[PDB]
RNA sequence: UUUUU
RNA sequence: UUUUUU
């Protein structure tokens, strides 16, 4: 859990720099449809946005 | 009190089933076992997830004098996870009769394990599949000759099947010819009730020949035309839409099942698989964290279309169609468990797709509205 | 107030244009003077329009001859010779038979003897190496020069490779002329050598230093290690809002670096150096002018002279090697008055020695960066 | 698709 | 160091 509450801060802030900074807006909502999924679900360790870890 | 006193039962099983919160029978329960407790031969059919399990649980506990060394019960079903359900079952309600001994045997997992259990410590009552039962007799470690029971659940599957129909009938051959015989099954085609009724002496018949009683109406079931590329991107939206305890995702492959379960876990959906060629052990580790609640999403073949009971279940996914209107039936089953709600979406993807749904819409006197934008979260749970 | 200067009315037509509603404070010294062809030693405030005052003062005694360049004005970087240039052609928008042209290294020099030859300016600007390299060939003719203007001029003299080349390019050109040099810092010691190129000047000094800094520039500073620098820097461009930054490094590997950095964490971030070939250094200067991007990490190459109107914010990401180095760098941003905001960091104790010299030195004050600021305090 | 090897 | 024809 500690990866995921994390993981929520990695995206809460590539989704604040992509709105700041005039991102597509495919991109604004990309980032919101993995935000809400992986609080619905936790983060899987197999998945491609273990990319980032 | 009321209810389960009606039958006379013992007071060990009676305790067993105040432990296990039910409250009433159901119906095919108040109808099938006083009967079945008498020693006749029974061939059942019954609502999907009404509570058959128990029925032949109860009454072969109820009849079961234990005989030290000696199998006196003999189940079987067409998948080891359903046999491995069965058997814990048998320990749930057998919970105060402590010299009663259940064992479940399958394929997958080393036979001297079974033969050691077998020489060591025989059990009274043994749960298994067809081909390592088979073995077993033939190994003679089995010793079939003291049966005095002899039960088939999902029998219409285990005897559409002639390769596991002629094994059950080997089966059959070893055991005593005076003995109880019953067979449970949710879908019962005219055609196998013969087949079943050649293993009976004067059996009791529960049928529900006219279907329009089969279906389920505590389910809300919807469909959505979708090419094949469309499916997966489908699928990804309802599972973000939709709120849910747990999921299945039905295909109709182990390709598929497969695939499927990667590319969802890619796409951060702790999704697994469960299908035939993982190593027995691992799927049997996978089959009970979904039944523990250690896992949301589950992606199978027909294999677990059957008789597997999930408590936390809301939605059936059709993401390939079923092959007939049986196989259907059965998978959308898998959620609404005992007529709790549920929900079950259904891929129509080329003519054949819509050529099932068309039948199974007719068969059984049901609507399937194309799926809504927006679904009540009451609706479904 | 621009009325009262005698100018060409094309020329004042000029300044209506750009929107000028009032000069200021070295526009009103120096011009009249300039006019009038008199040698001038300027410094004055940063951002305050010293640009203004020889552009417009050279073309007004400007009178053009087709074949002969006129008017000569060098600075140190070669951004700023072509920002000088649209600076010349914006005055020149009424004044049609006048023609500029820019010359500085890292383009091809038969380009710029192909416009020589081909159609030859009257004003000239350029940067001290191929100013001298066109001389020396014989394609640049300086004999017909009669204004020679020098700006960031302390800077251009300090450098002595830079004073060499300089004073090889003034004894080429006519002793009748107008010199005239520009910079916002002339230290004691650099003022006789400026001296040396003129003859009776008029001499502006800022000799009470405290009137140099941008009272309307909020100026803080962050101590910091060097391994905390990064991610200061990406929550500080994350909280505070801004049309443009520029953020100043030591060196050009750091400047590199940090803007790849940036990119990666999606900062839309761009980076102009040296070592950069000079079209994309150009074409990277342009856009950052033109609005097209919002982040630029630079060495000193962009820490004087440059003009961007929306650089609300200037960061130190490295300390500015001294005083002088700081009070430029930090007045990229908040020009011509305007408000902006200076954060600094601070790495080891010479560079508190440094920002402490800074402050004594301007009697500025620059306290610690609070936790949160208002947003029209710097906009 | 499932059922000893 | 940074910057300045090569
Ligand atoms: N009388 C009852 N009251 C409440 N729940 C019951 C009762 N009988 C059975 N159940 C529950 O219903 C669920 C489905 O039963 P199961 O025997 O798997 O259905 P079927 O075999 O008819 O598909 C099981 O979890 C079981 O515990
Ligand atoms: N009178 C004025 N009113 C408004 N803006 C001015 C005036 N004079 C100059 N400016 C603007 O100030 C900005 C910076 O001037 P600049 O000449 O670069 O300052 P300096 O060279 O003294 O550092 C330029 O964009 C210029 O247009
Ligand atoms: F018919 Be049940 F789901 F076994
Ligand atoms: F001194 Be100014 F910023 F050119
Ligand atoms: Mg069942
Ligand atoms: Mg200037």
């Amino acid at each position: 859990e500690e990866i995921k509450a994390k993981a929520l801060d990695l995206l809460n802030k590539k989704l604040h720099r992509a709105n700041k900074f005039g991102q597509d807006q495919a991109d604004i909502d990309s980032l919101q449809r993995q935000i809400n999924r992986v609080e619905k679900f936790g983060v899987d360790l197999n998945s491609k946005l273990a990319e980032e870890l | 009190s009321s209810g389960f006193r009606d039958f006379l039962l013992k007071p060990e099983l009676l305790r067993a089933i105040v432990d296990c919160g039910f409250e009433h029978p159901s119906e095919v329960q108040h109808e099938c076992i006083p009967q079945a407790i008498l020693g006749m031969d029974v061939l059942c059919q019954a609502k999907s997830g009404m509570g058959k399990t128990a029925v032949f649980v109860l009454a072969t506990l109820q009849q079961l004098e234990p005989v030290t060394g000696q199998v006196s019960v003999l189940v079987m079903c067409h998948t080891r996870e359903l046999a491995f359900q069965i058997s814990k079952e048998y320990e749930r309600f057998s919970k105060y009769m402590p010299n009663v001994k259940v064992a479940v045997f399958f394929g997958g997992l080393s036979i001297k394990k079974d033969e050691e259990v077998l020489k060591k410590n025989c059990p009274h009552i043994v749960v298994g599949t067809p081909g390592r039962i088979l073995a077993l007799a033939r190994n003679k470690s089995l010793n079939l000759k003291h049966i005095k029971h002899f039960i088939l659940d999902e029998c219409d599957k285990m005897l559409e099947q002639l390769d596991m129909r002629r094994d059950v009938q080997e089966i059959f051959r070893m055991t005593p010819h005076e003995k109880q015989v019953m067979m449970f099954s949710a879908t019962l085609s005219k055609e196998i009730r013969p087949v079943c009724r050649k293993f009976m002496q004067d059996p009791m018949e529960i049928f529900v020949d006219d279907e329009t009683k089969l279906t389920l109406h505590g389910l809300q079931q919807y469909y959505v035309k979708l090419k094949d590329n469309e499916k997966n991107r489908k699928l990804f939206d309802l599972l973000d839409v939709l709120e849910f305890n747990q999921v299945v995702i039905f295909v109709k492959s182990v390709q598929r099942c497969i695939a499927l379960a990667q590319l969802l876990v890619e796409q951060n959906f702790p999704a697994i698989a469960i299908h035939r060629g993982m190593p027995q052990e691992e799927r049997l580790s996978r089959y009970q964290q979904f039944k523990d609640f250690q896992r949301r999403i589950l992606v199978a073949t027909n294999l677990f279309g059957r008789g597997m009971d999930i408590e936390r279940v809301n939605i059936a996914f059709n993401y390939d169609m079923p092959e007939d209107s049986d196989t259907y039936l059965h998978r959308v089953a898998r959620a609404g468990r005992f007529g709790t709600k549920g929900l079950a979406i259904t891929f129509v993807s080329d003519e054949n797709d819509a050529k099932i749904l068309n039948d199974v819409q007719d068969r059984f006197e049901v609507n399937i509205s194309e799926l809504p934008d927006e679904i009540d979260i009451s609706s479904y749970i």
